[PDB]
């Protein structure tokens, strides 16, 4: 994940809306766990501490994620994903004879 | 030199099986579901080696044998960060790839698939899970 | 921007070449705090518990990797993402990861660091002085110091039963004052021993632990010490003691040994016996605290002790209370001393020592902040002292930098509070009577 | 921004609880830098003097408001304005404003304080670490520590005419293994003196002085405790003296006189009879080092030791050069010494500092960066060390934190530095031959 | 905002004409930095290697453009992300990703092009002068010039065995005044070139390639100059050699064979013969530095000179170490040479020039800045050569902006030091007696 980045919106959102103060924490098979057996888990190798944990909801239908941007060779900004999108229009499409076929209203 | 005999195959599942990986809890890491293709793969040669010449059953021992392999290499077990191979655990423990290159007719052959039968039957009998 | 993004620890030493730990933390806007833990005790019935390494090979088994990697893997992936100014709240969280009493878990000293780093961090980003930000707008009061002078017990060869002597000078109108006069008495008591010759190289807190007769000649040379010094006994500069009789107490017997520290030949006491014998002391000499007269579990000898002494002496509770709540409320309904020595990592929280604080001063007790004999270059508590308006410290001698760090950072807060600062001195013994 | 607007100098307590003073610097944009002096001397012929009140009846003579005043007063109506990364212009400017080749009208104290509080201002405003900020970008190499561990001399009543003992451990991997090392080696030296009956606490820099039979008798119990604590002599640990031969050198008969404290019964010795015992106690033991082997004035016995012993041992001057681009100028045109004791506050600010060490860096000498007697908890002769890429550190031993804080600063900036962070050990002794 | 976001690679032209190329970096604020690779050799057993396309058709098999594909495709993809300030880390980063010693898989050149945009966009992030972020707050030093005036050798067709000759004005009091009078000299030379009927054109390092007779009156006309331009030779003005001896150099015979260069009844001298023959060029001539003036593999030579020549005389090995650590172990093992020739894209890395040039120092070697004969308008090596404090530059002649561009460098680096400013002079040679 380098052509975007987190949203300054959801971020705030985040922020003060305090999800990251209502962690939940799984054990290896994804399941629902009080932090105690989960750092009793951590600690003794049967869960792994990145993978383990959610940052509650954040609610509202924020964007999550934001274009991010590079410096062009003149000195110019530019959308990192912008220019490099596409560079053929991948042929296709394939048109299939199907004139008999009754439809519906 | 056979690994297989017909006074002791049952024994030799019996300890085979009883040296299988267990969880912490002590449930087995082995599933039916893992062993289901190669015990009806058993069954059938088993079945048709009553009827059929030991030379018409060469290609099928040979099928069997590359799914044991196969088998034992893809299924995998992860509990509590650690990843366990129960089909290949079975196969070394029991010897079923050794087991399955000492067969040349149809005696040893239905030896081999009668010792599966007493593997499986073993592996009910501790607490296997379907 | 004061959202925590980075809570990293790694191991460094404390103040006798033990490993300890210390905790930084990083917000988002670029916010720092520093936390540095002192050395405690790995074991304990009804204290928390540091976590240490146990290896033989590194450190003599005395390692703090295991409570660095649980700061680094377990407590940054909870904290990372909490408000830094959340004191209250990362501090229960921490507790609640934990999910021990004694904090055997995660160790005690992993979540002291955090919440120092935390608090510090918080008072980096809000631009404000860490008193400022622990004890709100109120916070002038700067702490009268018992300054450890003389040290016997299991910290001497000498024939003294009693931990520690301290000279208390309440009769500074400043603490820059208190400090010079401390100080001075501690090079006029330097120059004493040399002249007596006896041993003048420092110990853990930078006090002296000479050859002495007893007790009594301790206490008549600290006295003389102060008038070397030019101050008067009594109206200037005043003695502690922290006896420790938990070091020299017969618990089936039921009796104060003193023949353990001061030869076959010593005095043995009883409860009552003990009583008289600190009422003796007291009357002869000019004692206004005197810390640990009882054993931990003497709890009606503490009683008699407070009812016979409690109004004229400060009677300090540290291993009474240990910096528990429920041995503090405990004392505070059966009268037992009328003050409690606060160590932070005894109960390895700021919000928990704050709570300690907070019960003892509304019961008319005196809450002590205390060092612990392996120290740091982190100066918390003289902010934690200030901060509660606690008007008492002890943070050790006149002499190691672990011990003169902590007044420094009390000279600084003087300097910053400026004509607001206020020396109480005596009046910051409001427990007892006149 | 960076534009100098405040600088305050306040007046606080060394590891001795001798006064000092610390200076804090402030920038436009909210860059905070403060700098503690550590005691020197008011008195040397060509080293820089510090400024004490003199008054008697106020910490005994030794107070620091003479200079504190000076940085109000005078220093900073001068400073403030300037740019805070304008280091080099800062400290011509107080050198200018002084205008006294040893800055006895301001006070190298004051100096000091004011290019430590500027460097360290300078490198918040950057966001860098001071030693990236002093040294440059290519700053790697971790000091080889010399851990005093045994005293003697002035600082012992033991029979040892040698100041003081050091325990290099130039064989380990990194610098967290040559601490820990230094730590075990400490504390099993401890056990061995607890078994012999021997005295316990600490002195200055934190070491032992023990009441030894003479020079032999302390090498042999470092030795003890090195093997004790499982690690060779003379592949991990070394072992370095610092006779300081200026305090029992009798100046009229040019003679080297160890009976000022070795007894009635020591030897008196000539240069040769010194350079000799020298020579053998060299070959009897690993030694590695040896600090002030001759006189300060000798400059003749100097020559003649570093023309037999230059070659294998490290000869060190520490009042033989006094932090003197002059002295040290004219030891490297004879061929004296190859090695010198770097001591901040004997020349006054960082730039000469950095211009004594590269001079005796291009010279082919050693640069030492080294602590003083009464230290504070400011660490910055650990960045100085690691910025000049020195390679060589004496900064006390492990047993108080005005020692242990140095330890500290050079752990975390082996943290910072990570995958690129250089321990040389022996390597760092390039003034040897293999 | 110090991270690095973007690098870009592009093919430009060096100052003979031959591609080479250039690299820019950007960071997430904006920081921009711009570094010039000068032309090497993609040939050599024990030196870093560049990288060329070796299609004919393209500049003669001379084009970069593999160079600039690895930049842009290989390296970019691995350091965008890295902070702009971690110069150590990004070099070693490029050094584990080209996986070979002489960097022959990247190419040297584009990992040097690579290092100096880093530090030079670093430089801009900071808003410092590159020497200070190069060197630290102690860069104050201006370098004495070694200009090359004449040349002979395989640059020249005139009978001069020796490659170079330089004016050093070590009396000069400042570097300003030195430019000035290197310059007026340039010209006299001129003037007394064309009054003789010689040539005017200068050469690939600005300087004379004029048809002599010999070594000795190309010297004499470069005194004769001297002292038309108003200065004293052996005072103000000193000689410079650099030989080339591998390029006359039979290894089947072991002798210097002068008949390559200078003629068909030309002097042929063993290694002791070269060594009197250099020894009476400095008795009779002011020359006080030489370089390569004995084979690179002429290791009992190199020996004898530098004890024959090596106090008074600095030798300098360029072909002899190839900036190379290993070798210049093995010189100052051996007592080999007393200066080193650092060439930054002999090694490929700003850090492991740095690394050398320190290396060299400790033994009391100097270490000369030098450029290469195919240069750019990249100025880099003169803030190298202040950041150092190396006091010693060879950057050319004064007729060409390959050569002005570094000169104006230091004359605006002189300018922007003020008062700090230095030049050392003829103290600049610290590897020499006196």
């Amino acid at each position: 994940m380098k052509n975007f980045k987190i949203s300054s919106t959801y971020r705030a959102a985040r922020k003060q809306q305090k999800t990251a103060n209502r962690k939940s924490f799984y054990n290896d098979e994804g399941y629902m766990i009080s932090p105690s057996e989960w750092a009793d888990g951590v600690i003794k190798g049967l869960i792994n501490p990145k993978n383990s944990w959610s940052n509650d909801h954040v609610k509202g239908y924020l964007p999550r994620v934001s274009p991010r941007s590079h410096w062009t060779k003149n000195g110019y900004r530019e959308y990192l994903g912008i220019g490099k999108s596409r560079d053929i229009p991948e042929k296709e499409p394939e048109v299939i004879e199907m004139m008999d076929l009754e439809l519906v209203v | 030199m056979a690994i297989l005999t017909d006074e002791n195959y049952v024994d030799k599942a019996e300890r085979a099986i009883s040296l299988l990986e267990k969880d912490n809890k002590g449930n087995y890491l082995l599933t039916t579901s893992q062993i289901r293709k190669l015990l009806s793969l058993c069954s059938s040669l088993y079945d048709r080696s009553k009827e059929r010449k030991f030379d018409e059953l060469i290609n099928d021992v040979s099928y069997l044998r590359v799914q044991f392999v196969y088998q034992s290499g893809r299924n995998s077990v992860r509990v509590n960060r650690q990843t366990f191979f129960p089909v290949k655990d079975l196969v070394e423990k029991g010897q079923i790839l050794e087991a399955l290159k000492e067969i040349k007719d149809r005696e040893t052959l239905q030896r081999f698939c009668r010792y599966m039968e007493a593997l499986v039957a073993y592996f009910k009998f501790y607490g296997g899970k379907d | 921007m004061s959202i925590i993004t980075d809570v990293y620890a790694r191991e460094v030493l404390d103040s006798r070449g033990n490993p300890t730990l210390e905790v930084e933390v990083y917000t988002e806007s670029g916010a720092f705090g520093r936390g540095m833990v002192p050395s405690g005790a790995s074991t304990g019935e009804h204290e928390a518990v540091e976590l240490r390494d146990g290896d033989k090979a590194r450190y003599g088994g005395l390692g703090t990797q295991k409570a660095v990697d649980n700061v680094n893997n377990v407590i940054a992936e909870h904290i990372i993402g909490f408000d830094v100014r959340d004191q209250q709240g990362i501090d229960r969280a921490m507790i609640a990861l934990d999910g021990t009493p004694n904090k055997g878990k995660l160790g005690a000293n992993a979540i002291l660091g955090v919440s120092i780093a935390v608090a510090r961090a918080a008072a980096d980003y809000l631009e404000v002085p860490l008193y400022s930000y622990l004890g709100g707008f109120n916070t002038k009061v700067l702490p009268t110091p018992m300054m450890n002078i003389i040290n016997g017990g299991s910290h001497s060869d000498a024939p003294i039963a009693f931990q520690e002597f301290m000279i208390v000078p309440a009769g500074a109108p400043t603490f820059k004052e208190a400090l010079r006069w401390g100080a001075e008495i501690f090079h006029a008591l330097k120059k004493i021993l040399k002249e007596r010759g006896l041993e003048t190289a420092v110990g853990d807190e930078g006090g002296f632990a000479p050859r002495f007769n007893g007790t009594e000649d301790g206490v008549e040379t600290i006295i003389k010490a102060i008038e070397a010094a030019g101050y008067v006994p009594g109206k200037d500069v005043f003695i502690g003691l922290d006896c420790a009789s938990s070091e020299f107490y017969d618990a089936e017997h039921k009796v104060y040994g003193y023949t353990k520290f001061e030869g076959e030949g010593a005095a043995v006491r009883t409860a009552a016996e003990q009583i008289d014998y600190l009422e003796e002391l007291v009357n002869k000499y000019p004692i206004i605290t005197i810390e640990d007269g009882m054993d931990e579990n003497d709890w009606d000898g503490w009683k008699a002790l407070t009812e016979r002494l409690g109004g004229k002496v400060q009677l300090v509770g540290d291993d009474f209370f240990v910096t528990n709540t429920a041995y503090l409320e405990k004392g505070i309904a059966e009268h037992a001393a009328n003050s409690i020595l606060i160590k932070v990592n005894q109960i390895g929280t700021l919000t928990e020592t704050f709570d300690a604080i907070e019960m003892a001063k509304e019961a008319g007790y005196t809450a002590v902040v205390s060092h612990r004999s392996g120290e740091t270059e982190d100066s918390t508590i003289a902010d934690i002292a200030v901060a509660t308006n606690a008007g008492q410290i002890k943070t050790g001698s006149l002499s190691r930098t672990d011990r003169i760090a902590k007044y420094n950072q009390l000279l600084r807060i003087e300097d910053q509070l400026g004509e607001v600062a206020e020396y109480r001195g005596l009046k910051s013994f409001y427990n007892l009577k006149k």
